[PDB]
């Protein structure tokens, strides 16, 4: 399945590409209302006290050996979170309907991967704060929405994914 | 006022955004923009405090903390009282007139509750701050006659679109046990003296994805499986099961019901991790939780508790009372026809259910060096007045799946009748 | 005149409502000079420091009677005076004109009232800091401006006035 | 360099906005926007403070301080030189040419005088710090000819629309008294012994909504009335005056000059509250102040100083000069013909003014057991050329009105011409 | 040449405009790139801390002279220096190419000088930072760029140039 | 790779702006921007820290500090490790489609080079943190087939557009004298002692526009003179030079050939600051600068270095190496014809270059007492080809300048064939 990759055996790090959500936080930062071509408006800081990566190791792969295999080869983000960085998104609302749009944060994934027979044997994963992303739609108090839009139960990526590698040495 | 099919447990039911108090106890305040003019009100976060709103009917053991925690494992919510996050409204008057803008702070409204047997002992209500509501109209005439009107009564209305999601989080009282390696095609588990106790979950992951059949030894007590909500992708290794310490969870199938003696037929996949919930047993007597991968058309009850009927050897009704599944998902039962086996020898039944509506399924359950295998004998469109008889050979076994259509009740009835 | 009220016996807090502005406050914040197309934007954040109640307070009616009675049943602004919150005006001077405006602060007045014989026989008056208000005039250095536009003698509303009331009890 | 009709005591002028240095002494930048760009200067407080701008002819007495405190007692200015008020310019240049945006600080001009007796004593400028002056236009040539230009003189000048506000303060050095319980149609008020010292101030509401004579019992010393701006519509009690300290006054009617011999006819709605100024009387008898309700069409004498006039016992002009009401205000003259009363018995009169023009009203005063009447007697469209006489009865008496339409003059003269 | 003025004898301080620019410093503060119709934005705030002035004094005319007798006729940038002031620009990338801008500062330039004959004598140097100017250009990655757009050999005015002046005494 | 037509020292080259590191080690972060919605990324500067990049050939020399305060003699840099100047970037999607949003931190790419005899022997790279870079285009689709893609090369691209601006500094390790008084139309100099330790810069200013030939006594050693860039209209006195200490230089004319018998013919301007750098002398025996004004169009020599040719009396090839201006600048050779004069007497040759190409010009030197005076003799449009020889006057002096067309190679070879 999504284990099968045609590398040499090894262990590598990967850049899973940009743009991944993560399960069921969707709504945790709230959601805005507004109305009758207003235009609406949410952004957010990823000051380095809020954005916290988040670290999924395995037995090989450890907290440390993961950040420094990432920070090595792709954007060091300890460094980084210094510097306070922002986003924001803004839309207007239809002439007469209600807007609903509620913001998440995006994620950059990164994966530290063991080869052995063109399959991958341990999978390490960490989900590096990136940006935001906001959702919306339409509605009136009575409209039914599909619970997709308020709930993501895997994590998955709004952009298209990536399989950027580089083989780990010693 | 509605039933919830869910077995016990906690659960954080995500109510909607956009609620706020009445009586503008939220309103933040009017602008009146005047035509060709442009109007905007921010919250720039200058400060980044945030005041929650919480009630509970037990405060002693739903404590707002305790009550955060839960939110924490069913949403990963991280801040509860503080926010980066800027919201800001900006609006623009026609030449022609003045307009007027509202602006409110808002809530999303999370409820916890203890829900047992079909009822709920405990409930609290996290309001955790939102942003914002807005609202633009044309402006009022200030010479519009006042009208004395009675202020309306204290509490919350919702503004947002319509939300209902519920999650079901680990009960943080009863413990979790692991197995750590990736279960074979078989597998038997010895569940601790802890389980005399208290209720544990065992959390695993198959090796092969497919089909499998879980159970008790005397298909007793009966067992309920969950799906640990985000646990597929991330991280994994072949030899171990990597531990996330996700304390979401997703109700696969499963009963409360004590008697309810029965087995688990469900479809798991290995690049995810499950929990089983193996109730107390107050016994000195070890228990197991034996697992099969079962291959053949087995996998029809796709995601069903298989309860056995007991006490056939009689005639007229035949009534069990079970959790009722959710509209759409499944409940079966097993009979094994009172008699001896002679293929021509047989017994009239006619199935029925009592409370809720649904679709049945019959089928004749046989034997093979390649597992089970099932042969339909009839379907019905109509259980709560099915009287079409059927007859089933003695010594034989058969499993009639029920897929429920309309949810009237909490429990759903099964009845075996009888004919002869 | 404005004294009578069909409201049985007793003491009540009523919300007067949101617009409020103050009499000859209108120039204290200052005014805003654009020509030619130009944008201009005024704006402002009603800290807690700046953003100060008016209490009127009668006998029967004190300042703590007035802000608890308040603050049980409309909006804590006590509370919300800990949050900073921004509001802005923007317009469009004319292409080949002056354009003048100047910002002043709304507000919410709430009323204590008495009730005797359907007349009001006290009344303790309080203001909470709410948002702003901008008010603009399109000039040349020789026009002749009505001092209306500058000055308010008396308090007023610039939205619909309102009448939300509650009987208090004890 | 023009009149001023308002009594002694102290003023606050608000003479515009758009105030500011020159010699660029207040320019904060120029931006160079070319074609298809968009330019913007911006004050956004990232510090809050402000620098205001003093001048005063009196250091000792009208201090930055003293100043700051009457800015207060008029318009209620909150803050001196903190500010967290921001504004901004936008401007996006065309795509034909390029766009020069100007961006200068400004101040409200805030005038504080001490007038006496249609002259200016003490005066001190207040320069409040405002929001700004954007002056955008085609960018000029970086080729263009530089021309020696002389610096321009040291000074200020206005920018913003024309604006000329005027409102009067409680003088802070003389004391304010206050009539606790709303007046009834008769009151009267003693006058404290303080009144030997200073002037003082009486604040004082009516129950009833109507038009008044108020004066001492001698008609000395003349009275000043002034309504508190702001006073209505704020708290109130049925049976205690609740004041606001409201400090700032618009002046009704009254006079300052010592000998003229007076009572006052207002206007008062009973939601407003009052300040009537008391000069120091220098005596050691007790004055009082006596209020009384008029019913009556003598309410056409609708906020008027009724100057009773002395000496009508000769022949030629009687001349009597007074304070000019503002353009559209009134001033009013009683007399009491001189002779005894039996209805034929006349004098011929004529009635004219002489610095100030007007239109005048001729009244019969009458008695009733409803109190008084008038009775008009002729009209006058020009007061200042005025030769029709006319012949009144002797022990009679009549009030004669003038309103007031061209200023000219301080003063007001008023003559009495009896021709016979 | 630029030493001769219509002048009588004697000690002048001159305003020669807002507007200029130093000599070699165009990209010291870095430049913007955007493309397809993106709007790149950029802006500054000239904290008294970084806005420093430049002298170039003569033996008649030092420091202290030059600015006490700017401070004295014109706008008093060590007082106004203590207010942070912003400025930005903004322009929009074209539909299917690049742009690039960059920003710098831009100052008044005063002039103390000493004339005598009809000619400057001595001439001292002042320059008050002021604000900012941005200049952009679209490009490729192919196309060759004129190096006076990223190059100001000599000071220079991008307004108009002024003599404002006022005659010294004592 | 190329041809850096400057002398020894060390130069600082801006090689543009939009430089970023390889593998998004510079990704700020992507914005998902849908239909009719807009997105923004800000670097709102809540924190002034910037992380420059650094990288040197020589650490104990040009370290970091050293690299910065060379960039701030060329540039006059201020910040380079903090900044106050935001950018942000906005794009609505349109209504059809979703927008992919990219922003990346960038770098200007300042070099700083010790130049030494057409070679490079240390170098460092500054990158400064720069404005950042957008990328807009069509959202990719999630479904998008992943591609397994090895990581690039570690390293930069430019995406900036194409600069290379280079810019000179006094070489910080050589001494800078001073001639405080503007010099006349004719002025010596004596070159001090520290001279002997090693090479010097001479600042001055000229009281008179015009040409100057300037050179050492016995032309020996060569010269070269630079222009202080930025240094024309700041201070100015009449009787003395004005410092603005500006190390930044851009080259006129000169060579560091240290056989290359010469003076220099230059072009002043009186409102600029110049600087001759001096060779080290190693010599008891005071050396002299002397500069002196020249009338007439010995002018047509403008801003070259003029070789005096020796060993001109055999004959065939007479080559002379010297470094190479750049395309569009000059090289001049003098001439004295080997034996006496009178008129008739002359000698064959025909002038060549050999490495680099240009255009000639052939000048017969006379006298006047107006100074000296150059008389075309003729001109040539290929110096590589030449073959038309020509004949001179023996005894008389001819001065040849070249302007290169096409630089090939460091250094220019003239030949002066000598046919008879
Ligand atoms: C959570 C839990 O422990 N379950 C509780 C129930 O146990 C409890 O009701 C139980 O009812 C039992 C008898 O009920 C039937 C039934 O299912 O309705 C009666 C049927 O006739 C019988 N079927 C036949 C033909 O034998 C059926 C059957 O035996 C069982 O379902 C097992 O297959 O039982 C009995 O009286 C228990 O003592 C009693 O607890 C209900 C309340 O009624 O609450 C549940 O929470
Ligand atoms: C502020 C104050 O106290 N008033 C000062 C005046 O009192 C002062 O002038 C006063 O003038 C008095 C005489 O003036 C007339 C007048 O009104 O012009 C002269 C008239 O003939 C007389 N009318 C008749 C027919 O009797 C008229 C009248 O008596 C009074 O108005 C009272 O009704 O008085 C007198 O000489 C005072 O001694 C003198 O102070 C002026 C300056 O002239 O300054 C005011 O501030
Ligand atoms: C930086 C520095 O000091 N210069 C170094 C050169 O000196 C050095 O080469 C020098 O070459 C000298 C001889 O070269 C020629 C020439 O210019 O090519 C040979 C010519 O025949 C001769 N011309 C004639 C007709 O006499 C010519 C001429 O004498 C001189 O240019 C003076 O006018 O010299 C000599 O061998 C030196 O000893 C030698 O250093 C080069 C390397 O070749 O490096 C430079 O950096």
């Amino acid at each position: 399945s999504i284990n099968n990759v045609n590398l040499a055996d090894g262990n590598y790090v990967v850049n899973r590409g940009d743009g991944w959500i993560l399960s069921r936080q969707n709504q945790n930062l709230g959601g805005n209302i507004s109305n009758n071509g207003c235009t609406a408006i949410v952004g957010d800081l990823r000051i380095r006290e809020t954005a916290t990566p988040y670290y999924y190791p395995t037995a090989s792969f450890n907290e440390e050996y993961i950040k420094n295999n990432v920070q090595n080869v792709f954007a060091n983000f300890t460094e980084a979170s210094e510097i306070p960085i922002g986003f924001e998104f803004s839309k207007t609302a239809p002439s007469n309907k209600s807007l609903y749009m509620y913001l998440q944060y995006t994620y950059i994934r990164y994966e530290i991967i063991k080869v052995l027979q063109n399959t991958v044997t341990e999978r390490a994963v960490l989900y590096v704060p990136s940006l935001g992303y906001v959702k919306s739609i339409e509605f009136n108090s009575e409209e039914q929405i599909d619970k997709n839009f308020y709930f993501t139960s895997q994590d998955k990526c709004i952009l298209n994914e990536k399989f950027i590698y580089k083989k780990i040495d010693d | 006022q509605t039933i919830l099919p869910y077995p016990n447990g906690l659960y954080v039911i995500n109510k909607g955004d956009g609620y706020m108090r009445t009586n503008d106890k939220d309103l933040i305040g009017t602008l009146l923009i005047e035509s060709s003019t442009s109007g905007s009100i921010i919250q720039p976060r200058l400060r980044n405090t945030t005041r929650p709103l919480f009630n509970t009917s037990n405060p002693t053991i739903f404590s707002q903390e305790y009550t955060e925690a839960r939110l924490n494992d069913a949403f990963n919510i991280q801040l509860f009282n503080t926010s980066t996050t800027l919201f800001k409204f900006v609006e623009e008057a026609p030449t022609n007139k003045n307009i007027s803008m509202k602006v409110y702070n808002t809530y999303e409204k999370y409820e916890l509750i203890n829900y047992q047997n079909g009822n709920i002992d405990d409930k609290a209500e996290y309001y955790l701050p939102s942003l914002g509501k807005c609202e633009v109209s044309d402006a009022p005439s200030p010479q519009a006659p006042v009208v004395e009107t009675p202020v309306d009564q204290d509490g919350f209305i919702q503004t947002g679109p319509n939300e209902n999601i519920i999650v079901g989080v680990i009960n943080p009282s009863e413990n979790i046990e692991e197995i750590s390696t990736p279960i074979p095609d078989d597998y038997t588990y010895n569940i601790p003296t802890s389980i005399q106790n208290n209720a544990c979950y065992v959390l695993f992951k198959v090796n092969t994805t497919g089909v499998y059949k879980i159970t008790t030894k005397n298909n007793l007590p009966p067992l309920i499986i969950y799906e640990a909500i985000g646990s597929s992708n991330r991280n994994m290794n072949s030899n171990n099961l990597s531990n996330d310490n996700i304390k979401a969870i997703k109700y696969i199938t499963g009963l409360n019901r004590s008697d309810a003696k029965s087995y688990l037929i469900v479809s798991l996949f290995k690049d995810k991790n499950y929990y089983i919930r193996i109730p107390q047993i107050s016994s000195s007597t070890t228990s197991q939780l034996i697992f099969k991968r079962e291959l053949g058309n087995i996998s029809d009850l796709a995601d069903s508790t298989v309860n056995i009927l007991d006490n056939l050897n009689t005639s007229g009704t035949h009534y069990y009372t079970r959790q009722s599944p959710d509209v759409g998902n499944y409940i079966s039962y097993q009979l094994t026809i009172p008699g001896d086996f002679n293929n021509i020898a047989s017994s009239i039944f006619s199935f029925r259910t009592r409370n809720n509506q649904g679709i049945g399924t019959l089928y004749r359950l046989t034997e093979s060096i390649n597992g089970y295998n099932l042969i339909t004998i009839n379907n019905y469109s109509d259980l709560l007045n099915n009287v079409e008889p059927i007859s089933l050979l003695n010594g034989a076994t058969y499993i009639f799946r029920v897929k429920v259509t309309e949810l009237n009740n909490y429990n759903i009835i099964f009845d075996a009748y009888r004919n002869s």
